[PDB]
């Protein structure tokens, strides 16, 4: 349930736009590779599966301060969100670090598996923890499932968690949980392969609407507004044939407007 | 704050019976998975089973695997160990234990135990060092550093207590002196600033599987007294 | 049944929700979610596929609050669905064949099937068959005698999905002949190479009434739902391969309906 | 600016259009619409591309009929657009590697960019890099003050797109925070073996008017288009590959604004 909404805020002070960019965290294994994860380890037996930290990318997320309205009590409505991937021509850089395709050919362009994500909302994005191999050791600065079973392999219902905390949650331990997030819309789209291309669109003239049936957008409770996304690219693959992720930041412009509750 | 009482232990003829109880008191009971670990009289620490906080999961050690039954009550705060065909080689004191510190099955709280009587990591056994000096405990195995370790400290005839989890966190309450890494095939726990109470076994855990839970033989550390 | 109006009032709508797990074979106590790794070429004459390695199709019965002691029926009005952890196949550094030399995991790829339901009665389905001749093991339900014409359409191959981890994907098919108080979807890609693509938002409704705007009418205040969600091959650093399947959420709004 | 109502009259409307040339690096005099062969596995330490490697964007200022000497300004309204000599990939018998023994020429393919822009006012852009210790040329015109920040968001890389073959695309998107009076449309697929698609037709029209329903506004009568259409990679004989870029048409409906 939640809180009951009532009528929405009439005048020129009643609307108001956030706007921020969202930096990736693909791992950072050095001070010179900023958007870039570790080199990725290969045919780790699943009893002995133990990733170090710059390895995995995690969930990027910030909490926005919304202006105190209530200085009936009102709350911050968010109505739309505009948001793209910031920096995708950078990818057309084919001359350093990559790979050459062949003798005398240009870069491997990156390419494989990737997930593109982001969501708003007036809560922190719920999430829900499942594991490819639940044996997996993960390593100090990451939060991922607590006891692991067999299960957390298909669906462990112990397996919450609030994105609550920057460059900490794995994207390969957590999806956003449907069964919750009451107080948010998501949005997400994973296609895996060796092969598989990226395909980014930006245009300044799209918007995604977030109210819902009954016209109610996520309500901003402690006039905090939640942002978070994922933008794995695809993998890098160096000149010896090691592989990294590759992460863009993700823009939000957020329109809100007042509204009464009870 | 939190207190556990084992109670049920008592002779057995082999292939009988007996039934133990575990009351459970200051903390959340059903917000944890609780687990029971037996020590054979002068051995080390063995872990029988844990069940999940609702006991919708259950595992075994393979000894005790279709002779055991691990149940709870979350409304009575009670934990149980049915146990059926005993055997002799069952003959231990028997933990019973909390899951609260990391994400790898550490086990936080122990109880007083109880005793019943029926009739792959390797530690060094034993380690001197003298008052204000540092001492290094290493458990070793194939591939160490890529499975979590716990260490544990157990003071002759007491309870076990927690001082590392999850390789190198150390819970509320233990000082900095107690410090544990893991890499390669060794898994180490250093205690610096030695005292007189510092001496006491001390045991390293793994967590491989959702029915390997190895401890290690245990370390005796002497400090120099006298 | 002949259905009259939709009851008002509160207390006439109704939401209930459940995760499904997959059925992949399950090989052995760590590896549920997976299947036993794929066997290959075995002549159409001696094909005698494993238990361990064949994927099966999902169900479960989720209770209604009672409605009778003026006939009253539970209609189901729209489902949410979404599967359960496409992300969990950005672990490339376990278990999985390097690409290359020095490089990262194989990612999960190839055919891949999914499909959901959702009714008032078991889904109803008819077994369709590669290879008649195939000996189905122990615990699984596949089609009975059959014969060659079971290769493209035997009518006698009639099922209920009425039991779990039973019914076999590469045996049935949801029968369009029948379920008229289901609603099923689903999309079949098969190839080596085939990327999985996996959307997830919960902004995203289906809406189960028919033409006339009814929906499917739970009997005996029972709803099932159903599902198989295979996502594709797991190639091993030895270069088996083994199906990996996901979980499936449902959340199903309904209202009362009265029927004579 | 306070926009206030459209002008109506047979004269309050005008039409323009253009074609604009790709910039993709242009090597020598007989290759324009190439780019420089691309080199290979250069470290980040050392990244130092030549010119006439990189392709730019494309922009240009179009005058409008001057309105004043109860301001008016010109409001972009719609415009058509497409690639000019998408068929002229169908060459596959000049300088293009053969696909095997005995076979034609190997088609133009992998990453491409495709994008376009209509505002009243230059281009607002973002710096973005792949590589931030890159040494970029003379010539270009790229982000000042490069730091490892400059690889996800640094905010000071800030540029107007104000000159033409001098903004790297590689080092450059249009700024979502900014281009208040521009709409801006763009699409990357990357990959080796990306097949273009291109579709032409003088039936489609893209409207510029945003949700207030006002477009464009051109500051001193003058409007800007710009571009970048890179389409693939040509693969010479020898192995060596080159950008190939097209250019751009645009047919842009204006009229008659009031503002205050």
């Amino acid at each position: 349930g939640g809180v009951e909404v009532l009528e929405v805020k009439t005048g020129v002070d009643a609307i108001t736009e956030v706007e921020c960019f969202l930096n990736p965290e693909m791992g950072d294994p050095d001070e010179n590779l900023r958007g870039f994860s570790l080199k990725l380890s290969a045919e780790n037996d699943f009893s002995s599966d133990s990733p170090e930290r710059k390895m995995l990318p995690c969930y990027s997320t910030a909490r926005i301060p919304l202006p105190n309205l209530n200085e009936n009590l009102l709350m911050w409505e968010a109505v739309t969100v505009q948001t793209e991937v910031i920096g995708i021509t950078s990818m057309l850089n084919l001359h350093a670090g990559s790979q050459k395709v062949h003798e005398h050919g240009g870069g491997k362009p990156i390419q494989g598996s990737n997930f593109h994500f982001f969501a708003v909302g007036g809560d922190p994005l719920e999430m829900q923890g499942v594991l490819m191999n639940y044996r997996t050791k993960y390593p100090e600065g990451t939060i991922t499932p607590k006891n692991p079973t067999a299960q957390s392999q298909v669906m462990n219902t112990d397996h919450k968690a609030y994105l609550d905390k920057n460059n900490a949650y794995p994207v390969e331990c957590w999806i956003p949980d449907p069964s919750r997030n009451e107080n948010t819309r998501y949005f997400g789209t994973f296609t895996g392969g060796e092969n598989v291309p990226p395909v980014l669109h930006v245009t300044n003239t799209a918007t995604t609407v977030l109210l819902d049936e009954q016209g109610v957008g996520p309500l901003c409770k402690a006039d905090s507004l939640y942002v978070s996304a994922a933008d794995i690219c695809g993998l890098f693959t160096n000149s010896s044939g090691t592989q990294q992720w590759r992460g863009l930041a993700r823009y939000f412009k957020i329109r809100l407007r007042k509204r009464s509750v009870k | 704050q939190v207190q556990l009482v084992e109670s049920g232990g008592t002779l057995v003829q082999p292939g009988g019976s007996l039934r133990l109880s575990c009351a459970a008191s200051g903390f959340t009971f059903n917000n944890y998975w609780m687990t029971w670990v037996r020590q054979a009289p002068g051995k080390g620490l063995e872990w029988v089973a844990n069940i999940k906080k609702d006991g919708s999961e259950k595992y075994y050690v393979d000894s005790v695997r279709g002779r055991f039954t691990i149940s709870r009550d979350n409304a009575k705060n009670s934990l149980f160990l049915q146990m059926n065909s005993l055997r002799p080689e069952d003959t231990a004191v028997y933990f019973c234990a909390t899951v609260r510190s990391g994400r790898y099955f550490a086990l936080d709280d122990w109880g007083q135990g109880t005793l019943v009587t029926v009739s792959v990591l390797t530690q060094p056994p034993s380690v001197s060092v003298a008052p204000g000096k540092t001492a290094r405990i290493t458990c070793g195995g194939d591939n160490i550093g890529s499975r979590p370790v716990h260490w544990y400290q157990q003071k002759p005839g007491q309870a076990p207590i927690l001082v590392v989890y999850d390789d190198s966190n150390r819970p509320s309450g233990i000082p900095e002196r107690f410090s544990g890494s893991n890499s390669g095939n060794t898994a180490t726990l250093t205690i610096s600033r030695v005292e007189a109470g510092d001496e006491a076994d001390y045991y390293c855990q793994v967590w491989s599987s959702s029915t390997d839970h190895p401890f290690g033989g245990g370390t005796k550390v002497t400090v120099l007294h006298h």
